[PDB]
């Protein structure tokens, strides 16, 4: 279904929490193609930076078949 | 309430013409079922106690709704449900005569389902009575008038479940 | 109960308990005893009472068990028997609890409309119960058949 | 090797008192004495002084 | 309603068998209680005006639903305010003799909430004012009758609340 | 059905129906004649194809009704009878509303944590089905058999 | 939910049994009804706004309603009340594609009666805008395939008021 | 000439859809070929080559 | 295409194609050179409907074409044109695909705010495939025309 | 929820004081009996499906419950009974580690009468269902554990009832 | 390891080790002896325990190595009573370890679908895992069958 | 929400005319108010810990529910109840910005009665403690902007009764 791979570094700007945060601090995740729009902007507000982000699955410039 | 003749009588008037040949054909209709159901009407006021009485004794007798811990149980409880089978058969038996279930969702049902969540009443065990009346009345009336009465009688059983 | 009497009386007259009630409750409150010791009676020989009683009445009215009568095959005397041992139930549980509102509650109210319904002559169960009442008082001591046949003469005027 | 095979019908109910199942055995126990057929065909009775009149 | 042995009777009743061992022993401990309820409830009736003239001076008096424009105010609801104490009282003291709690959620609790909800009753100052009875009871008739009398008004301010 | 799938998708897809959807509709209730064939022939012959079913079973593998076994007993090889006729009527059933939806509403969930409740080999009662639909493409025409024994590889792919 | 072919293989299994020729001529009946539907559906999806538009434009447009004063007065509450209207229109094409009402019992009118009371939405201008609905159908599809949306809004406006 | 006895009992109950008393006559004339007790030791299997070694 | 739709349905299902769905597969691949006869009669024919669909369009509703409007000019009506053969050559598409999602993936998802930002009316754009529609059924087949004004249909729905 | 534990720390929090001797001799007991709880936990943890599966056996099977009709019938429905029965059976485990019925209370008896009201749920052929699966964790884990467990599934069992 | 599951369980809630596991460690860490001698004891009779419970099992369940049986052949039998050998093992890698980890995490995650795959009854497998454990807590001096029987019941409760 | 100006927009919305002379003389004695309310709500702010610090002082310490077992005991519950209390003050002090009783009803008021009938919070404690509020505000800001501080939290115990 298009899906992207994303990875990025989110960090907690307001809060010192004591239990582990790697996997959602630091974390590579599958993200699909109408969710990804949201889910930067959501990272952009949480004031996390994308560190990387490919077009894993689908293939670019296809017109019909995505679905 | 209202029957199936002044159900097309109203139908008309609300719409404020004369009676057109749909009400025609719907007041044929009506005058052909006719002498079946003042039959099945007379033979159920004849025998008007024989339907409860076995039909109790087919479905509520000898059963734990009967037997202590159930609500058939006491005899005050008991002559409680055949009053109810009595109100019941009567209403269905008014419902056949009118040819719509006016009477049954205008002077039963509104009420009924909460009234017995409130008394505890088993509202599957009046529904098994019921199917009782229906398969004792269909025995002692016919076919066809049988199939109308119980076309009420399960209109009763959809109104309660 | 007699306290549930009392209280519903008191109820009903918008006070509190009368010093006469309330030494009626103090005095049943003490002779429970015996109470409960008729209560024991009744249920030990609970089945000899209704078989016993059940006989006497099948002699006496033999038409209820004839063909064409109510309670005509052996089920159907089962049956007798049962309502035999509902009514000697109800009987130990107006001993027990001192006033006959238990045995109004459960089955005396309607009694009429469910043997009517039934088919069943309620003379013939008012016959039943006073056989009950002549066996348990010939197998009784005579102050507490007394005190069974209170309730037993409830019960046979209810059903009368 | 033995193997536990069981039945079509399930375990039996437990009997219970409102039951009239256990007083069946003490119904037989009496054993009640029905009454004889009665030979009475009322037609040759009469009614206009077989009924009492006091 | 029901009381202990009434509540015996029906347990076994639902059950259909007679009365067991443990019936009269329960049987026993309610007559063993009947001393102790008969006396409260003469104290408590003989004293009963006292009790929530105390209870109403507690709990009740120089505050600011006695004021002008509150609940208490304007002397027929005062009246209708000691009455109501002397209900609550009074149907404790059923319920004491009793011996079981049936009689408070029959004939006082049915309708209570929305009574209250409807007249504009404070619904914590009642409360306040049946454990104001509450103490004055203890403290008058004693610890084990004036815990059974606790129990059935505190059963009453559960259910109020 | 068919229609109820259909429009249980378009209802959580927050849309009408495809018009390629009501396409095939169309195609059920043009062609539903020889679904009606297929399920009066299944209700006719539904004794001689179960009888044929179990007893081709019972040659293949006889662990199942070896001692020991679940379906040892004579009363055992009843209720795996039972089971058989139980999976006919979903298949008459599913054959009828032109879906797999009756077959899985009614007797495929939570199937397996039946089977495992009553040790019962699903790998069997899989096999059991497929000799179903062998001996149903023996007994009936075959342009039908298409259909009924494709929803006889549905019910053995979904349990097995 | 549960439509008519569902409907008669679930009369089957309560009892148990297979298809019979009572579920035969019905099941043949709902056979025959088929395309009927299936190209009422497509005419609706094809113009699926329009009856709702000439719907509103012939009841509810220049009336109180969007005066103010109105419930149905400013671009939310009108914009919610076409919501409502598509969503009414889209599952009685439902109910007529199942042939059933299943879907608007299970689907539409669970709360609906109580959220509007709740909202305080108009129950008889809604009831109106139904039969608007229902007769641009009847306009646009037909005799028999409007009538069968008409019984199935019908009872959408049975069950709304 | 009799009183039919109201039998409650469900004897004679008419045997419906779902039980294996419908079956118990096809399990019957099946008479399904049970197999025979195997005379497996269980002792003398040497588990290091009986087992597969492919 | 319809083997994409049921293709994505068991795999959301996460199992196999259930019979349907292969039933819905046997008949497309049945029907698919009547359904690829009917999108060449209309690639060939193509230039007749777009120009007299969009005449028609003009003459319903000239104001779109009334000047300072949005398909006011030479201009303005050959992009509007353009715009005429690209949903044509979309529901040709469509008719090869067996489904509506390549019209879907195309030209109807953001159509809305497509036409928002071109200060184009979506309901004239509807009247427009309409008189496509029309055109079509006049110069096809009957039955070749039902599925056509299935797919236009669905056009219609989606984009009105 | 709480244990027997935190029940005795609760109250005396509730009645302000310290723990007198009938907490102390109280958390003896429970020290003494904690024992035979883990045993008993082992026992049924180990044989969790094989008690449902003989309970099960010789409760409800082959009767009018898995006939057509019934509510175990189809594998969805005997599938949510014996994960019901699996429930009862891991609560009651709960419970009995516990020493307290609070857990039943709260996370089991809350909604389950009306929960099985909607749902037809057959509530006699339930109660006899816990009562095999009493019968064989009795016959199983001993006679004093699986009396407390046989107290602990008849507390369901009124609850229930 | 005990040592393993104190430390996942501090570090899910981020504690320091308390002393009501460290304890418990200690505990575990002195007592160590008494089960590496159940280890050594099972190692040195580890032959004859799992042919008594392949005797046993064959007894209560001979459908596996009837002819039908997914035991049957001589060599699937071997393979049983090879598996019956990894499954003791475990329980004495368990033994050594102190706790459930990990057998959980060798033989009993998907053990379910593993059986599915292969078609054997895994309840035969769990009452083959009883008799094993009743034939060691035979082999075994009280307490220490007793210590192993909760890792044995362990297997068997997550076996079925 | 709505304020007093929203409010006079609304009341000219609702019979749908625009803004005449007495609307504008209903927002200029609002403008007139605003120093007031903006000073008071200052005032207020800057010291609202003050206000429910001394207000529970005065009126729920050394009480029932501050001995153990009543609700103002543990820590938990009694920082909830000053939480509680701010909350009060805050949306008190958002009604006297705002000039109407909407918010209260909107977002405080809004199932308050059932959340604390659930959770067993003594009413009138409730009530007083905010009769505590308001007269510490009333003491702390004057007379004349302490009026519609005890306005709104005379609301607040209005709803809340
Ligand atoms: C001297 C004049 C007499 C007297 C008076 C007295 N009264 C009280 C107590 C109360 N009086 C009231 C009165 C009213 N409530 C109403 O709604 C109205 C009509 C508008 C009236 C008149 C109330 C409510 C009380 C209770 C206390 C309160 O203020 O709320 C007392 C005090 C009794 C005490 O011990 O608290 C007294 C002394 N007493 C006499 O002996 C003179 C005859
Ligand atoms: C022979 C190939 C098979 C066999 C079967 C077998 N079945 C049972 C018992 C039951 N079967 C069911 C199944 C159903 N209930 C339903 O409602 C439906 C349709 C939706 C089905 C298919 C149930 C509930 C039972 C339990 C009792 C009952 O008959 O209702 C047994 C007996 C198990 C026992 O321990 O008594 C057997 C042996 N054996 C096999 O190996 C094949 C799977
Ligand atoms: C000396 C030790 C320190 C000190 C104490 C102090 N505390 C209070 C008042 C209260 N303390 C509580 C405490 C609790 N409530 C609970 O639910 C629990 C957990 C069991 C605790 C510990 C409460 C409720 C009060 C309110 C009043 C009451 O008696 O209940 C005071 C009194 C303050 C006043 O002005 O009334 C004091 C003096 N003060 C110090 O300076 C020492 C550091
Ligand atoms: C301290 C030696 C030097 C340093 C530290 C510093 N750390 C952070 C914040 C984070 N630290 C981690 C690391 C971990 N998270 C885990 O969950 C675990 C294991 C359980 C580790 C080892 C992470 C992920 C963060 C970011 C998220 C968070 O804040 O928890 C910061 C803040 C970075 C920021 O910009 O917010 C800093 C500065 N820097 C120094 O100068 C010290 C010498
Ligand atoms: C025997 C001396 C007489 C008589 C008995 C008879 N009774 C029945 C049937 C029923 N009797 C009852 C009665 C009660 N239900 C209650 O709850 C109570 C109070 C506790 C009573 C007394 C009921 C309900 C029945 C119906 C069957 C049932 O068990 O539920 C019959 C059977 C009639 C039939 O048609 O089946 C008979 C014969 N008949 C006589 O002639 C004697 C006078
Ligand atoms: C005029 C600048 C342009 C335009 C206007 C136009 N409007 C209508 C009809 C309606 N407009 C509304 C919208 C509103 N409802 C409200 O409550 C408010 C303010 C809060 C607005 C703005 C509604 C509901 C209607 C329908 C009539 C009714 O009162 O219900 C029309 C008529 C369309 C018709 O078919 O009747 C027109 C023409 N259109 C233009 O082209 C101008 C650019
Ligand atoms: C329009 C016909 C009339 C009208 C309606 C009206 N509706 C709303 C808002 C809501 N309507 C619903 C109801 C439904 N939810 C469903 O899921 C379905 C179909 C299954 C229905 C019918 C709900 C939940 C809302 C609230 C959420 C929302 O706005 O979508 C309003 C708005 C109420 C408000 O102002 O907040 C109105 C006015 N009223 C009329 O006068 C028209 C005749
Ligand atoms: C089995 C003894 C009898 C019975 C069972 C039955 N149960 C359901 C479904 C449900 N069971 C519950 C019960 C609980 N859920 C919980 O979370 C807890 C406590 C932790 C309990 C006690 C619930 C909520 C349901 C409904 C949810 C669901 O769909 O599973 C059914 C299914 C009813 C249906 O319509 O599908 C059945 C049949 N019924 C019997 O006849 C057995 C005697």
């Amino acid at each position: 279904m298009r899906m992207f791979r994303i990875t990025a570094c989110v960090p907690s700007q307001t809060r010192i929490r004591t239990q582990r945060e790697l996997q959602n601090t630091y974390f590579t995740k599958l993200v699909p193609y109408d969710n990804w729009f949201r889910e930067q902007q959501r990272i952009m507000k949480m004031g996390g930076k994308i560190v990387k982000v490919e077009l894993a699955t689908g293939r670019p410039g296809t017109n019909a078949g995505l679905a | 309430m209202q029957d199936a003749i002044t159900a097309v009588i109203n139908s008309a008037d609300v719409q404020g013409k004369y009676l057109d040949g749909a009400a025609m054909d719907k007041l044929k209709s009506y005058f052909a079922s006719g002498e079946l159901r003042v039959r099945a009407a007379s033979v159920i006021s004849a025998n008007a106690a024989t339907i409860v009485k076995e039909a109790v004794a087919k479905s509520l007798l000898y059963s734990d709704v009967t037997r202590p811990g159930g609500n058939m149980y006491t005899t005050r409880r008991y002559a409680a449900c055949i009053r109810d089978l009595d109100y019941y058969l009567r209403y269905a038996t008014y419902a056949m005569l009118a040819g719509d279930a006016s009477i049954l969702d205008e002077r039963v049902l509104n009420g009924l389902k909460e009234t017995y969540n409130s008394l505890g009443v088993p509202i599957s065990s009046t529904v098994q009575a019921i199917q009782a009346i229906k398969e004792v009345t269909a025995s002692l009336v016919g076919a066809d008038a049988g199939k109308e009465m119980g076309v009420y009688l399960d209109y009763i059983c959809s109104g309660l479940s | 109960s007699i306290v549930t009497k009392s209280i519903v009386n008191a109820d009903a007259e918008a006070r509190y308990l009368s010093p006469g009630e309330l030494d009626r409750i103090k005095a049943f409150v003490t002779g429970g005893a015996a109470r409960l010791r008729i209560a024991e009676t009744l249920t030990g020989s609970r089945e000899t009472i209704v078989k016993q009683a059940g006989d006497r009445l099948f002699q006496k009215r033999p038409d209820i068990v004839s063909p064409g009568g109510n309670a005509y095959g052996e089920e159907m005397t089962a049956t007798c028997l049962r309502d035999m041992d509902y009514y000697l139930r109800l009987v130990t549980y107006g001993v027990v609890s001192g006033d006959v509102t238990p045995i109004e509650e459960i089955g005396l109210v309607g009694v009429r409309e469910m043997y009517r319904s039934l088919g069943t002559p309620i003379e013939a169960v008012a016959q039943s119960v006073r056989e009950m009442k002549e066996v348990a008082s010939g197998l009784m001591s005579s102050d507490d058949a007394a005190e069974a046949s209170a309730y037993f003469d409830f019960v046979i005027g209810k059903m009368s | 090797w033995q193997n536990e095979v069981r039945r079509f019908i399930p375990q039996e109910k437990k009997l219970t008192a409102g039951n009239p199942m256990n007083f069946l055995g003490m119904a037989r126990s009496i054993n009640p004495a029905a009454n004889t057929i009665p030979k009475v065909s009322a037609q040759n009775i009469n009614i206009e002084a077989s009924v009492p009149r006091r």
